[PDB]
């Protein structure tokens, strides 16, 4: 399960006001490998999904 | 030399090279290496160029 949650506080404090900004971050999840595709593993190196 | 480039009937020019990536998503590898386009042709001081030993001038035109 990959959480919709990603900790990313460790970016900003977390101010008590925020102005209304024309930038906007965003979250986007990622899912490296397609559908039913071979994920292929080098020895001694860990495979991101 | 430029006196090389006549003597053997060659051409005076110079190498372009680039870094190029080829990126295999099958095995995810990203491989850079320098590739040799090709050569292009120099120009003399005097504004000619050496081409197969004959010396060449690119003249203006007018449109």
């Amino acid at each position: 399960e990959i959480a919709d949650s990603i900790n990313l506080a460790t970016l900003f404090p977390k101010d008590l006001f925020r102005e209304k900004d024309n930038i906007q971050l965003r979250v986007f999840n990622y899912i490296l490998y397609g559908n039913g595709k071979p994920t292929r593993g080098i020895s001694d190196t860990s495979i991101q999904l | 030399k430029e006196r090389d480039a006549v003597y053997e009937s060659l051409t005076y020019s110079s190498e372009l090279y680039v870094s190029a990536g080829l990126i295999w998503k099958t095995n995810r590898n990203m491989q850079e290496q320098r590739i040799f386009i090709g050569n292009i042709p120099l120009m003399n001081s005097l504004g000619t160029f050496i081409v197969n030993g004959i010396y060449r001038v690119v003249i203006n035109q007018i449109l």
